[PDB]
């Protein structure tokens, strides 16, 4: 009980918590929030902004990825900020890009910043185009094309065999 | 009944619905809309 | 005896939200005060009121009359035991003493009321005694009184055909429950329109007429409302003399749409000086708007809010954020649009809901059914 | 279309103005009208139910 | 004057009850128990209830031969605790009527928890329970006699161990017992199910959320179903505890639907505020859907003086004032952190995103980005792209984004008319139906 | 101690013997409608 202020404990906690979330990984990050209630209320300030971050992420951040990475500039967070800057999505990427929206520069998502280096034609060209079969997203496909039958009216009809079943099952 | 842990914890009342969706939207219900129509 | 009676609750509904008038509590609450020896509704409005500039001595003599009234009361109880008669000391008391529930609120009521209740040789003997708690649960909106008297009325006052004092308690039902938050009952017991010609709740009898048209034009089909109030001949009177009601009347039938807001303008500025209605100013206003609203989109599927713009006079965005929160009470489904801006309704309720109201009973009907099969083996 | 009805929706882009509806529907409106009945029945019976056992 | 009354009504206590059970437990199997036995809920509540006292109806205990009529009246006329509690096993060990044991190790023990004294006889109690776990130690290595404990006593059991946690409760917490609670369970998981790991198991979650943490997943590979649920009362708050845990694991959608289930499986009564505040804290999981109805239709005025923090939170909720959020926050977040509240306060503005992206979603087929930028308090036209590819987020109705500058092309999506999608759930639905013909066929195997 | 307690658990069987003697019962039932 008689454990002293380590001033460790602020950071080594913010790192597990800044490559918690790199993992995303919410329902640990929400157990670390609730094994210690007592000092997230006002004190822990490297904990208490990485949940800030997390009304930024509450947000559902590609834009406040970049307005929260404006202030940690210096704590050596930076092996897992970077995997943060990994863990950045690319649902637009999934939805409109791969070779041609001229630019998805102005929403400060890190990925979708560099106008065109190698980097992102890269990422454009990143193992594929992450959709998969069938179209690419220079003519989207607006979400993935399955758009299959109505086979399974036959498999429903299965359904009624084995219902029938359990009726006899029944009476 | 103690369940072991919760022991140590029409008047004007169904308008709430109406009255909370009007709390701070046409707040005179009329004393604007009896004069909208001269607005334009 | 109770017509100014509930002229001082119209006035205390009066002084009761505005102020525009400080004087009406003098003016006409002192005229009620030199009349009906009302001395309660000064004694009460003492406080709530001005500082009363001295307002004693002049009452000091009414409350004397009253002295005398009572004092002979008290002689009168053993004057009337030395008339050799049946209960004349209740007959000679009961009625000074009803004027006492006159005079004052409760507590010649609770003396008088306890006694000449004793022996009931007719329903009238009850229902009067009922009448004089309806005045002041009126006056005062009890809940206790004003409807364990009706829980009395409807013991043992069923019996005899005289179906006016009958009807009265279809009226006081009415009034009720349109005193809190009706729908079908005063439409269903003020069904009762012409038949009722004379009382005290019909102090203006034409008012009755605004009331229960104030009601079923919530709780009457189209059908049935056309059937009402514009095949009522009986009732075309007393809506005839009344022209923003008639006029909202058959302009609702007729939809008319932009004499619409002019006349419910008209009716919610009636709304606001009329008494048993605070619970309902603000409600009646955007039922009266999305029962117009219902067979407005009955109307079309094809629709656009510049026909509405000009149906109404300036609906644009008024009506765009209006039916979005008419659309987000759940009621009064149609895709109001953008650019596009096609008004968009739908196909009635058939289609997977009349399937699913069923289900929809047998989750809690039948968890009901779950749980008590799961009551017989612990 | 709006007082009255014929049940002619407004049909504005086709050419004939179908007046189309199938009234007998009711066996579901019936049972609807069993199921409200029935849970009333079984409702009243859960006083006797609920009472004869404690 | 009314003392000598329960000198006879509760003798009949005993008598009845007791006797019936007893005597009518030492035969005919399994109406053994579970007919009138099991009574023992609300008749010893209510022995509890229904009525010097403490040192009467412990003494002289055990006698001989079956004289408990004579003595049980002894314990009557008697009327005109150090070694007290310990004397049913000082006037002699029991012997005798291994459904006795439980039963007087339960009865005339347990009215203290009434008594309240807390200071000198807890620790008694816990003495006392040392005997009863004996004999639920040693119902296995020293009563190779019949069943006796099953039958009857495993019900009783699990009754004076939420007994056992009253007693625990009141000065501390209990580790040792968890333990031995999974011992319980080893000698009640094959041979014979009881709920028993479900008691200890809601105390667990109960005092843990308060004070452990790791334990839910424990649970997941704990999460032996056990789908008797036969009071359905432990089960309904076992619901609403694994509710708040999936609130605090984030699970809303799980949430809104088990939650409804845990209050309507409450049949209860006693409006002092019991199904009222632990149903505040289950709706808290509509306040972290996004949506939530007026609360109207929920209140029981007695929760009035705890709730006048939460009108004014789904006041907070519906509407989206920041004055309004930090002024409910701070000014009225008092006696919800004692539950536990402070989730909300990160996504009540996710609340207000998803309370109105609902209402002009369902009210607009298409809808302008930088207009939709200023329906609610948002931002700008990037915060507004933003916010409807995290109004997305799931897989909501189709929002295509004008991708020129037409802002977005949404429209509404179609297809829900009568055609397919309720008959690839009807089969469901009838299979629900199918289960409760299977509850009609042991309805007639109830006999 | 495991060949003690089993025969305790040999009552789960007794189960079965309950619905054998009521569907008995039930057979019965019909005995005498096929009898009228």
């Amino acid at each position: 009980e008689q454990l002293p202020e380590s001033a460790y404990m602020h950071q080594l906690l913010g790192l597990n918590l800044l490559f918690l979330l790199s993992q995303n990984r919410v329902a640990e990050f929400h157990t670390e929030l609730e094994r210690l209630p007592a000092k997230d209320i006002q004190t822990n300030v490297y904990i208490k902004h990485p949940v800030s971050l997390e009304q930024y992420l509450m947000e559902g951040s590609y834009n406040k990825v970049f307005l929260a990475k404006g202030n940690i500039p210096a704590e050596s967070y930076t092996f897992f900020i970077d995997i943060l800057l990994d863990t950045i999505r690319d649902e637009i990427a999934g939805c409109i890009e791969k070779a041609y929206e001229k630019i998805l520069f102005t929403e400060a998502t890190r990925i979708l910043f560099f106008n065109t280096p190698k980097k992102m034609t890269d990422y454009a060209k990143k193992r594929g185009w992450v959709l998969g079969p069938n179209n690419y997203y220079s003519f989207a496909s607006q979400q993935q094309k399955p758009e299959d039958t109505t086979i399974p009216s036959t498999e429903l009809a299965k359904q009624v065999i084995e219902y029938a079943r359990q009726l006899e099952m029944i009476v | 009944m103690s369940e072991k842990k919760q022991p140590v914890d029409e008047d004007n009342w169904d308008d709430d619905n109406v009255e909370d969706d009007f709390s701070n939207q046409l707040r005179a219900e009329l004393e604007k809309h009896g004069y909208k129509m001269e607005t334009s | 005896p109770k017509n100014p009676d509930l002229r001082i609750a119209q006035l205390r509904f009066l002084l009761s939200l505005p102020e525009h008038r400080g004087d009406a509590a003098v003016r006409d609450e002192l005229m009620a005060a030199v009349r009906d020896n009302n001395m309660a509704p000064y004694y009460e409005a003492l406080c709530k009121s001005l500082d009363w500039q001295i307002d004693v001595d002049l009452l000091n003599k009414m409350k004397k009359a009253n002295e005398d009234e009572l004092k002979r009361l008290d002689e009168e109880l053993e004057d009337a035991e030395k008339n050799l008669g049946e209960s004349e000391i209740r007959d000679a008391m009961m009625a000074k003493a009803e004027y006492l529930c006159r005079i004052g609120d409760k507590e010649g009521a609770l003396t008088a009321f306890r006694k000449t209740y004793d022996k009931t040789v007719a329903l009238g003997h009850r229902l009067d005694i009922v009448f004089y708690l309806l005045r002041i649960g009126l006056f005062y909106m009890d809940n206790d009184l004003i409807t364990r008297n009706t829980e009395k009325a409807k013991s043992l006052i069923e019996e005899g055909g005289d179906w006016d004092r009958r009807n009265r308690l279809k009226v006081y039902q009415g009034l009720y429950c349109v005193a809190i938050r009706d729908f079908k009952q005063a439409a269903e017991l003020f069904l009762d329109t012409v038949s009722t010609f004379t009382s005290y709740e019909l102090m203006d009898y034409k008012t009755f007429v605004t009331y229960t048209v104030y009601v079923s034009m919530i709780a009457l089909e189209r059908p049935d409302l056309r059937e009402k109030v514009i095949k009522g001949a009986e009732i075309l009177e007393v809506l005839h003399s009344l022209p923003a009601v008639r006029q909202y009347l058959f302009s609702l039938y007729e939809c008319r749409y932009s004499v619409f807001f002019q006349s419910l303008a008209v009716v919610e500025q009636e709304m606001k000086k009329d008494w048993l209605f605070a619970p309902h100013y603000r409600y009646y206003v955007r039922e009266m708007r999305i029962h117009a609203y219902s067979q407005l989109l009955e109307s079309y599927r094809s629709l656009t809010l510049g026909y509405m713009a000009e149906a109404f006079g300036v609906g644009v965005e008024f009506i765009d954020q209006e039916l979005s929160r008419f659309i987000a009470a759940g009621r009064l489904h149609c895709k109001i649009d953008k650019v596009n801006e096609i008004v968009e309704t739908n196909r009635p309720d058939s289609k997977n809901w009349q399937y699913q109201e069923t289900i929809k009973k047998g989750d809690l009907l039948l968890n009901r059914v779950q749980k008590l099969s799961r009551v017989i083996n612990m | 279309i709006l007082d009255k009805k014929f049940h002619g929706i407004l049909d504005q882009g086709e050419g004939v103005l179908i007046i189309f509806d199938e009234p007998p529907v009711d066996k579901t409106y019936e049972a609807a009208l069993e199921t409200i009945q029935n849970m009333s029945k079984v409702v009243d019976s859960l006083y006797n139910k609920a009472k004869k056992l404690t | 004057p009314p003392p000598p009354a329960p000198q006879d009504v509760e003798m009949k206590e005993e008598a009845a009850t007791g006797g019936g059970s007893t005597g009518e437990a030492d035969g005919k199997t399994a109406a053994a128990a579970a007919e009138h036995s099991q009574r023992e809920l609300d008749t010893v509540t209510l022995e509890d209830i229904k009525e010097g006292k403490e040192p009467r109806f412990v003494l002289r205990a055990l006698r001989m031969l079956p004289s408990t009529s004579r003595r049980l009246n002894h314990y009557v006329l008697y009327k005109a605790l150090l070694p007290f509690l310990e004397e049913p096993m000082d006037t002699e060990a029991d012997l005798q009527f291994r459904p006795r044991t439980g039963k007087a190790a339960s009865t005339p023990l347990l009215p203290e928890v009434e008594a309240y004294l807390q200071l000198l006889v807890v620790i008694f109690m816990m003495n006392s329970k040392r005997y009863k776990e004996a004999q639920k130690i040693s119902d296995d290595l020293m009563q190779k006699i019949s069943t006796q404990n099953r039958r009857a006593l495993d019900l009783v059991a699990a009754k004076c161990y939420y007994y056992h946690a009253r007693v625990y409760e009141f000065l501390d917490k209990l580790d040792v017992v968890r333990s031995f609670l999974h011992a319980r369970l080893r000698t009640a998981t094959l041979r014979h199910d009881a709920d028993g790991q479900a008691t200890l198991l809601n105390l667990l979650l109960r005092n843990y959320l308060h004070y452990s943490l790791y334990d839910q997943a424990e649970k997941l590979v704990s999460k032996s179903v056990f789908p008797e649920q036969a009071n359905n009362n432990e089960w309904a708050r076992y619901l609403y505890y694994t509710g708040r845990i999936k609130a605090i694991q984030l699970e809303y959608s799980e949430a809104r639907r088990t939650m409804t289930n845990a209050l309507r499986k409450a049949p209860q009564h006693t409006a002092v505020g019991f199904k009222q505040t632990v149903h505040k804290l289950l709706i808290v999981v509509e306040l972290l859907l996004g949506e939530i109805p007026d609360r109207l239709q929920f209140r029981q005025p007695s929760l009035k003086r705890s709730l006048m923090p939460y009108f004014l939170l789904t006041q907070a909720v519906r509407t989206g004032n920041l004055a309004k959020f930090n002024q409910v926050l701070d000014q009225f977040g008092e006696k919800f952190q004692a539950d536990g509240t402070y989730t909300l306060i990160i996504r009540l503005r996710h609340n207000v995103i998803k309370t109105g992206v609902r209402m002009i979603s369902l009210s607009y087929s298409r809808i302008s980005l930088a207009d939709i930028a200023q329906k609610l308090q948002l931002d700008s036209p990037e915060d507004a792209e933003f916010i409807v590819a995290k109004a997305i987020r799931d897989g909501v109705i189709e929002a295509s984004i004008n991708h020129e500058k037409g802002y977005v092309q949404s429209k509404e999506m179609i297809d829900i008319y009568s055609t397919r999608e309720p008959q690839l759930a009807f089969h469901q639905r009838i299979s629900f139906c199918l289960d409760i013909h299977n509850m009609s066929v042991k309805a007639m195997r109830f006999p | 101690y495991l060949s003690k307690i089993e025969e305790l658990q040999l009552i789960v069987n007794d189960k079965s013997q309950n619905l054998r003697r009521l569907q008995a019962q039930r057979n019965e039932l019909n005995a005498k409608v096929r009898l009228l």
